[PDB]
């Protein structure tokens, strides 16, 4: 399957847990 | 869902495909790009240009003006004949000193007498058209005989 | 020179302090066209300079160079530019004729008399004096008279004006019959400025321009001797207003309604304006680009003829209003354009399809391939493209230069028009300087509301 | 309505030449109506209501048929010139008319006149 | 001749009438705060707490209400769905009934105070003309406002007396009235923290109370009451309108921005909670877990609850309205009846596609499947002609796990695209857009109306301390 | 913070144009103004680049492993045109129509050949060479050039390189960059 991120992302990518950590 | 259909058209290419395209490459020089120095270069090919206007200009025409087809006689001068003015001068370049000279004088004079058989289908005057249609006919072939 | 405590203007009114001083105001008018001539030949001898053989002139933002070009100099069959020395000859000539006009203008500026009526009586000259006002503009009249006879003696002597409509291919032709028909001649004047007629801007023909000039050039000798040997009726001074800033006035209008006038001619006339040396008309563009396409599809393999486009109204060709067939698109508005290159493929009812079919020569399409690609459309950092282009090419129709600058240069001077008559008319009544502050004529009118 | 003819195929007499022609779409599938929403180019939905984008609204969204439909006409040759090779007459052609890409229902025009051709 | 914008000038030196016109208007302000609490009541449906919930129904000062606690009413029905056992006085009519006798009680005494304008109290005891002493009238009225605030978070907040106040679960899929008590801690600062409000309360109450005593007992310093002209009514009221417009701003941004005092279950969801997917999150998060469990997909989106997909949906984005797109929310999108499901679009190759939801900029937003890594690999192309991606040539699937289509398969091009634009809405959910014949626009949620109107007032307010301001700082030029 | 002289009165960089590239077993001369794109197209794409604007002048560099060990083992240029056709897209309107000018009757799309070649590097590996105009019924851009080349790679990989240019471009001066790509393709 696809990680929460590997799936928030597409879906939104200005999700918290995609636009966090990022550095 | 179908997939997009393909045509062999490379013969598109063969009857002058990429003459609007070489015409619009800006980098070539304007000359290039309007073909006046491809025709400087093939002599043959301006002779054989040449010999196509005097048709036009002799086994042509004169139907029109029987048939009072001003419109098509007028526009029958200038299309294919639209060259001929060019033609005639490179041809003539060919000729040196008097040579040349005597043959860009018979260019002249064959040069007015379009113009005179032009006018004659402007005022629509039949009778003036066919009479200086025969004087343009002469005085081609008489630049011919010296372009050629 | 002079301070606003004896004239009442202000520095920035200077010159207005030249209106009764005749022989300032001589060498001022003498001093700018010192100016005038000076620019035609600088920058005539500037374009020589920039000018390249490989390119056309409206490629290379050439304006006067194209001018002379017209007239049939330094050009050859197709309009090619053989040599250009004819135009290096007009710059000297233009620059160092400069020079004359610029020392009489500084002589009469400063050594030559403030005014000339004491001494020299023909030149003096008093506003007011209609009759003295009316024989200057003869004399101004004939001058123009013969100028534009000389350009009509250029066209049936010495050599002959380009003709882009030329048979058998466009080149200089000696205009040898010059339409002298009032009703040709004159119709121009009558036809409705509206598309389709295109007011005087629709002259297509030399015969009819040269015939024209023999008609205006005629009038204009014969206007200045009339001037010259009568003076205005009693209708004319009781219906104009007599002083110099009103004189100034109607020029002024006058000269604003020439220059709209010639924006529109090199916008929309390519007979006047040849488009070998000017480059191509905004409609000359799109009917190019259609015919581009229309060529372009036809040897894939499309009938141009029954092609039905998107909205139904034909992809290629259609009919005009009036029945016409014309070139299909947004290039509909663009119907009653004609080119050289285009006129022999049309026929008595619109385009020939035949023609577009078979007989379709290939310089019509190179040169509908050329002016497609130079089209008006341009930016003011001249990056020449439709807009939202890259700047990739340097490039702005020097028609495009012409159209927009006469026009502004026409509505300034028409706001001049309205300033100077306004103010001469008050002058003339009195009330220029204001309201008496003892006899406000409101005062005295009644009380309305 | 596009008055038209394309591929008819007459084979009556001289006089009465029946035949069927072909009716183009008035509007081609390009063609994109105000929404936007077209044939080969177009939304497709009705992107302006998004909770109803997809609904009733069909036979207008994503419908935007361009299917051609067909229609009769009948020539007749008034007088033949044979010198010239010359023929005229009077036409007769009853044809659907625009569907609005299937919006509307077609409406049938009857168009009368006079032809002209020269058999060359 | 006063001219219009003059004619309440008159009371200006009338502490009498002053009273009495400030009377009317809080009688006006009582009977709406009744009156459209009345008329929300008539307008409200109970029935579904969960898809109708009172945001998605309008309601205005129902959310208000419930906030500090009013959850039964007397049509024996709870703001929580459940029947109202014992709504008692209190119930929403009570309170809205008890607002309008407030209203008609305030009309009366305006009524007596306008006639009975010249009280002695008024006038100064030294020279006998109407004064007030404005320095110690603030400070009594201070006294009295830090003891109501204090009182309200130590008791009515707290819950010894009160209450209390709506706590909900950090996704409003849980929460109701609780007594919370206050942090007093650094944490207290946090605005999602509810404690914070109790212990703010009572801190910002206490010291209220102190500083009415330095007000009551301190005097004005001689060059400050010039300075302020603290013997101006306009220089109170031009600094009190400063003070309404600053909090104005504050109560906005708190609405607009969230917190504990605007829970999402009364007015509705944040727009910044869909930006950064908070719903979106929680819902994959849980249902990978399940799946981590050794659930089937259907098992895992099976649990996920209607009420946490229902804030997953665009359509409850407060930014995602209109100005003039007036009504509930329900018009306009229909009344939501039950959730479709989670909606799996796969391609052909068998790689899960992700549709990209609909950036709230973005009124129209153009539907695109891509891949975990990111890459489109799917859409609906605008130019059919020659597509590289269209869901045809790709192939895409939409599988529905849970709610009404749990385990229906759809690969209808026609039929993929529609679920396919409705998944780049968030949830599908299914809506009765019959009943109210909604529109199918989106409309703004109570929370966003509140912030508009609010920020709208304080901008002008703005003008308001501007204006009377300068005429009480060049009060000698603007006298006439 | 290197301490790099600002390049006063200097020379320029590069007014070449093309920037060099170099790929796994592939180089060639992308657009200099052309960056880099991000959407995989097709299978097997190892380089997308596209114009900083129109995004219809693109490029692709598709390789697939291949038994084939010459260009020539796929057929005639023709028979391999037939089975790298999937670039040229498809056509996923279905609607009957005959209101299309230019265009056959349920066809809004249609692709012409207007050249092919078989041009061989110094190594010696031939590379089949097509050149077509895709046309549609919209005719947006007048039409899409498109550049398609192909060879074998001694990795036994076929790499397929497709440059796509609107007519509109194509006539001026995007047709320099296409050619100057193509031509600078070059597999190992
Ligand atoms: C401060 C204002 C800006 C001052 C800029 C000074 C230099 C300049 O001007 O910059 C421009 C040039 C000097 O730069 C050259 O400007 C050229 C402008 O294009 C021209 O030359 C091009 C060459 O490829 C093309 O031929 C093109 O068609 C032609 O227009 C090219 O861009 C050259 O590359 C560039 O070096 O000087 C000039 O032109 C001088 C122009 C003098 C006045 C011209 C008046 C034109 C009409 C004005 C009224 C109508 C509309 C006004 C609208 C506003
Ligand atoms: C006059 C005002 C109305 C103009 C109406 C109009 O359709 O305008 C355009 C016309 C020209 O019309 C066009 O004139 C054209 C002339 O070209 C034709 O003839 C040419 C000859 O070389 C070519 O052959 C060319 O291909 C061919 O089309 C054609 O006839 C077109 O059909 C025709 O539409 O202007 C004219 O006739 C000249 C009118 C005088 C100049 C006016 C300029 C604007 C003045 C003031 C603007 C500001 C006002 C402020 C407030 C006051
Ligand atoms: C509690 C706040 C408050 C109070 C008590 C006052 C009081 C006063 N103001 Mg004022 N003002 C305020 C806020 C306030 N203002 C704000 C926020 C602004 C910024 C927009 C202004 C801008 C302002 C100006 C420009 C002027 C005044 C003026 C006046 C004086 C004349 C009143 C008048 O014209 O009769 C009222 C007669 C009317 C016809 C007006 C009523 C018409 C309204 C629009 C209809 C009612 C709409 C609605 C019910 C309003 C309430 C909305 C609310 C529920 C949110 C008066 C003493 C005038 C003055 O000369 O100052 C001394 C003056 O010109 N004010
Ligand atoms: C086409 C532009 C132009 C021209 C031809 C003139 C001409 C004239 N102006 Mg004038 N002026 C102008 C623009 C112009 N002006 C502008 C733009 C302003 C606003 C700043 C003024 C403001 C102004 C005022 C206030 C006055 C004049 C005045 C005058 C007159 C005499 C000047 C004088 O008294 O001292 C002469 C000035 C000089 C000797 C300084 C140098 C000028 C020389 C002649 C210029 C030569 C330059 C050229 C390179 C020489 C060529 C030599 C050759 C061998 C190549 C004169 C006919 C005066 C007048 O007569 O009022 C009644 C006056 O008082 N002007
Ligand atoms: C051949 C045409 C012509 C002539 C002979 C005059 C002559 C005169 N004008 Mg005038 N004017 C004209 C055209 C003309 N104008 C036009 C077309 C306009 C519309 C814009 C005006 C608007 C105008 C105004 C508003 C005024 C005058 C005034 C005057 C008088 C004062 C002279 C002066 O200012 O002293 C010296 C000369 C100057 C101070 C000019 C300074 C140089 C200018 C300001 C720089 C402009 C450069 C320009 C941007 C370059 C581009 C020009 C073009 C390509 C657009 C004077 C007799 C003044 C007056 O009182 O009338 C009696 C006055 O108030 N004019
Ligand atoms: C509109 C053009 C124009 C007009 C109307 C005049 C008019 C006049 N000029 Mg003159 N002049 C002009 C252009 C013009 N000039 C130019 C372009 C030059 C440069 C060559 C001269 C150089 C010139 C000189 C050197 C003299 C005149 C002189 C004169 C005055 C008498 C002429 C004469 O021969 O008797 C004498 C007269 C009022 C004479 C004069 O005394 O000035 C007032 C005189 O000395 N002009
Ligand atoms: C241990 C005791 C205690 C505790 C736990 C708290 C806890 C808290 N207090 Mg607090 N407070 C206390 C004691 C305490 N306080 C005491 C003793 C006082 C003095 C009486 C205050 C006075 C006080 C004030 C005045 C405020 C708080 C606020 C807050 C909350 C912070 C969130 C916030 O800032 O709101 C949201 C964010 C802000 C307020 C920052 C924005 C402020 C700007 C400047 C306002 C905009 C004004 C301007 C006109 C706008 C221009 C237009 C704009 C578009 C730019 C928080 C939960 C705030 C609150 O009430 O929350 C709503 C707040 O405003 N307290
Ligand atoms: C006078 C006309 C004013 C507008 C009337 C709208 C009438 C209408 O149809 O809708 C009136 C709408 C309700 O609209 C109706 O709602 C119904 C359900 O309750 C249904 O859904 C109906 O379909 C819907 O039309 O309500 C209102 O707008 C009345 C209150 C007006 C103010 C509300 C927002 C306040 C925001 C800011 C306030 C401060 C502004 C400061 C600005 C500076
Ligand atoms: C009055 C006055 C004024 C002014 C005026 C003017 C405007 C004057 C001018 C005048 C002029 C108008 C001048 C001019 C001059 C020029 C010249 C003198 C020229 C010369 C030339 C030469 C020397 C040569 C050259 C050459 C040739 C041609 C060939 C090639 C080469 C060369 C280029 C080298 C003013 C404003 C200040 C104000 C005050 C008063
Ligand atoms: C060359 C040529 C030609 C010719 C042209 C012409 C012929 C022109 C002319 C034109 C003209 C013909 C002009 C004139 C003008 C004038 C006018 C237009 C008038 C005006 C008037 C006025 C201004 C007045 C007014 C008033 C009144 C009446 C009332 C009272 C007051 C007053 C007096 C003010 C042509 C075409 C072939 C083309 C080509 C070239
Ligand atoms: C007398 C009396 C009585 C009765 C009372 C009552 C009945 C009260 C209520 C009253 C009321 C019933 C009040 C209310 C009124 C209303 C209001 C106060 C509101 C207004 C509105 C507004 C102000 C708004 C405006 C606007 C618009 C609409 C648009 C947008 C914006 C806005 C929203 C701003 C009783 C039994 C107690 C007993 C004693 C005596």
């Amino acid at each position: 399957v696809t990680l929460a991120l590997d799936k928030d992302d597409p879906a939104k990518e200005d999700s918290v847990k995609g636009l966090r950590k990022d550095i | 869902l179908t997939p997009v259909d393909l045509f062999d058209d490379r013969s598109v290419r063969d009857r002058g495909f990429d003459l609007i395209y070489e015409a619009r490459d800006l980098d070539l020089p304007q000359n290039v790009r309007e073909g006046f120095t491809q025709a400087r270069a093939s002599l043959d090919e301006t002779k054989k240009r040449v010999k196509e206007s005097e048709a036009r200009i002799d086994a042509d025409l004169d139907v029109f003006i029987q048939k009072s087809y001003w419109t098509e006689a007028r526009e029958q001068l200038r299309r294919q004949v639209g060259t001929l003015r060019f033609d005639l001068n490179t041809l003539a370049s060919t000729k040196e000193k008097e040579a040349k000279k005597a043959a860009l004088g018979l260019r002249k004079e064959f040069i007015q007498a379009v113009e005179d058989l032009d006018f004659a289908l402007r005022e629509k005057d039949q009778a003036s058209a066919a009479k200086k249609l025969e004087i343009t006919k002469a005085k081609l072939d008489s630049v011919l005989a010296a372009v050629l | 020179g002079r301070d606003q405590e004896t004239t009442g203007f202000a520095w920035w009114s200077g010159n207005a302090r030249l209106i009764n001083l005749s022989g300032k105001l001589l060498g001022a008018h003498v001093a700018h066209a010192g100016l005038i001539v000076f620019w035609a030949g600088a920058m005539n001898l500037f374009e020589v300079s920039h000018f390249v053989p490989e390119k056309p002139m409206y490629e290379q933002g050439l304006i006067l160079l194209p001018h002379i070009a017209t007239l049939g100099y330094g050009v050859g069959p197709g309009g090619e530019i053989i040599d250009t020395f004819p135009y290096f000859v007009s710059g000297v000539l233009h620059l160092i004729s400069s020079a004359v006009l610029g020392f009489g203008g500084v002589y009469h500026s400063l050594i030559g008399p403030e005014t000339l009526e004491e001494s020299y009586p023909f030149f003096g000259y008093v506003w007011k004096d209609k009759n003295k006002m009316t024989n200057i503009l003869g004399y101004h009249l004939i001058m123009l008279g013969l100028g534009a006879w000389l350009l009509v003696w250029k066209a049936m002597y010495f050599g002959g004006v380009y003709d882009t409509w030329a048979p058998g291919g466009g080149d200089v032709r000696v205009i040898t019959n010059p339409t002298t028909n009032a009703a040709v001649i004159f119709g121009y004047l009558v036809k409705s400025p509206f598309g389709g007629d295109g007011w005087i801007c629709s002259v297509d023909n030399m015969e009819d321009i040269i015939g024209g000039h023999i008609w205006i050039g005629t009038l204009e000798i014969l206007g200045g001797i009339w001037h010259i040997y009568t003076t205005p009726w009693p209708w004319a001074r009781r219906a104009f207003v007599w002083s110099g800033e009103a004189y100034l006035s109607y020029s002024l209008g006058a000269i604003g309604v020439m220059g709209f006038i010639a924006c529109c001619m090199s916008w929309f006339n390519n007979t006047a304006y040849p488009s070998e040396f000017y480059g191509p008309t905004g409609p000359e563009a799109s009917q190019s680009q259609a015919f581009t396409f229309l060529v372009r599809d036809q040897r894939l393999g499309a009938n141009v003829a029954s092609a039905q486009g998107p909205t139904g109204l034909g992809k290629y060709l259609m009919r005009s209003p009036t029945g016409e067939i014309i070139f299909g698109g947004e290039t509909m508005r663009f119907w009653d354009f004609r080119g050289p290159w285009l006129e022999p493929l049309r026929g008595p009812n619109g385009l020939d399809l035949n023609k577009l079919k078979n007989d379709i020569q290939p310089w019509q399409e190179r040169r509908a391939a050329e002016y497609m690609t130079h089209a008006p459309l341009g930016s003011l950092n001249s990056v020449g493209g439709v807009a939202t282009e890259i700047n990739a090419v340097n490039f702005v129709s020097p028609r495009s230069w012409l159209a927009c600058s006469h026009f502004c240069l026409g509505f300034f001077f028409f706001i001049g028009h309205l300033w100077h008559a306004g103010r001469a008319r008050a002058a003339a009544a009195g009330f220029e300087k204001g309201i008496d502050r003892f006899d406000e004529p409101v005062l005295s009118m009644r009380p309305l509301d | 309505f596009l008055f038209t003819i394309k591929q008819f195929d007459g084979k009556g007499t001289l006089d009465g030449i029946k035949g069927d022609f072909l009716v183009p779409s008035y509007r081609g599938s390009s063609f994109l109506d105000p929404k936007g929403r077209g044939g080969s180019t177009g939304y497709d939905n009705a992107v302006a209501l998004p909770a109803r984008a997809d609904a009733e609204e069909l036979l207008k969204e994503n419908v935007k048929i361009t299917k051609a439909l067909k229609g009769s006409a009948v020539f007749s040759v008034a007088k033949v010139d044979p010198v010239t090779g010359e023929i005229a007459g009077v036409f007769e052609s009853i044809q659907p008319s625009d569907t609005d890409l299937g919006a509307k229902p077609p409406k049938d025009i009857k168009v009368t006149g006079l032809w002209y051709a020269q058999l060359k | 001749g006063l001219p219009w914008y003059r004619v309440h000038t008159v009371v200006i030196n009338d502490p009498g009438r002053l009273i009495s016109v400030h009377l009317m208007h809080t009688a006006l302000v009582s009977g709406w705060a009744g009156s459209m609490a009345l008329f929300e009541i008539s307008v409200f449906d109970p029935s579904d707490p969960v898809l109708n919930p009172m945001w998605r129904q309008g309601m205005f000062v129902l959310p208000f209400m419930t906030r500090l606690g009013i959850t039964q009413s007397w049509g024996g029905w709870t703001i929580s769905g459940e029947t109202a056992t014992n709504p008692g006085i209190w119930s929403y009519e009570g309170v809205a009934a008890a607002h309008i006798i407030l209203s008609g009680a305030l009309f009366l005494a305006s009524v007596w105070h306008w006639t009975y304008w010249d009280l002695e109290l008024f006038r100064d005891p030294r020279t006998g003309k109407t004064a007030l002493d404005l320095p110690k009238i603030f400070g009594i009225h201070l006294f009295l406002s830090g003891l109501l605030c204090f009182g309200f978070g130590a008791f009515h907040v707290t819950g010894v007396f009160g209450p209390g106040i709506w706590v909900s679960d950090p996704y409003g899929l849980t929460g109701r009235v609780q007594p919370v008590a206050p942090s007093w801690g650094a944490d207290g600062f946090d605005p999602y923290n509810p404690g914070g409000i109790a212990s703010h309360h009572i801190a910002a109450g206490i010291l209220g109370v102190l500083a009415g005593l330095f007000h009551l007992c301190v005097r004005p310093s001689i060059r400050l009451y010039f300075g302020l002209s603290m013997g101006s009514i306009e220089t109170v009221l031009s600094s009190s309108i400063a003070a309404v417009f600053w909090a104005a701003f504050v109560v906005a941004g708190t609405m607009w921005y969230g917190s504990a005092a605007t829970p999402i279950e009364l007015f509705g969801p944040t727009r910044y909670q869909w930006d950064q997917g908070f719903f979106q999150q929680e819902i994959q998060k849980r249902v990978q877990a399940s799946l981590a469990e050794g659930a089937s997909l259907s098992d895992a989106w099976s649990r996920i609850p209607e009420k946490l997909a229902f804030y997953d949906y665009i359509g409850n984005n407060p930014a995602k309205g209109g100005l003039f797109r007036t009504g509930a929310m329900n018009s306009g999108d229909g009344i939501a009846v039950g959730w479709l499901g989670h909606a799996s679009f796969k391609d052909q190759e068998g790689r899960e596609l992700f549709v990209r939801r609909m950036p709230t900029f973005f009124e129209t937003f153009p539907v695109l499947l891509l891949d975990k890594d990111g890459i489109v690999r799917a859409d609906v192309p605008f130019r059919k002609a020659e597509s590289k991606y269209s869901i045809e040539q790709v192939g895409v699937s939409v599988t529905f796990y849970g709610g009404e289509l749990d385990g229906l398969t759809f690969t209808d091009p026609a039929t993929v695209k529609k679920y396919a634009r409705k998944a780049q809405l968030g949830e599908i959910f299914e809506f009765d857009r019959s009943t109210l014949q909604s529109d199918g626009v989106f409309r703004s949620s109570p929370r966003g109306w509140f912030t508009f109107g609010h920020v709208c007032f304080a901008l002008l307010f703005f003008f308001g301390h501007i204006w009377h301001g300068a005429r009480t700082i060049f009060r000698d030029v603007f006298a006439g | 913070a290197y301490g790099d002289s600002a390049n006063v009165f200097g020379k320029v960089t590069n007014k070449s144009g093309f920037v060099p590239y170099a790929g796994d077993g592939f180089a060639l001369l992308l657009p200099a103004k052309w960056n880099p794109s991000k959407e995989n197209d097709f299978p097997g794409v190892i380089l997308r680049y596209e114009d900083n604007f129109d995004a219809v002048n693109n490029l692709v560099v598709i390789a697939q492993d291949t038994d084939k060990k010459a260009i020539a083992d796929f057929g005639s240029q023709d028979k391999f045109l037939e089975s790298v056709s999937y670039l040229l897209g498809k056509q996923a309107y279905s609607g009957e129509t005959q209101s299309e000018g230019g265009f056959a009757p349920n066809r809004v799309s249609a692709a012409s050949l207007l050249d092919v070649s078989t041009t061989t590097d110094k190594k010696g590996k031939t590379y089949y060479k097509y050149e077509l105009l895709v046309r549609s019924a919209d005719g947006d851009e007048g039409g899409r050039h498109q550049l398609i080349g192909a060879t074998v790679g001694s990795d036994n990989k076929l790499y397929i390189i497709k440059i796509q240019i609107g007519d509109k471009r194509w006539f001026k001066g995007a047709k320099k960059e296409a050619m100057g790509a193509f031509d600078s393709f070059t597999v190992v």
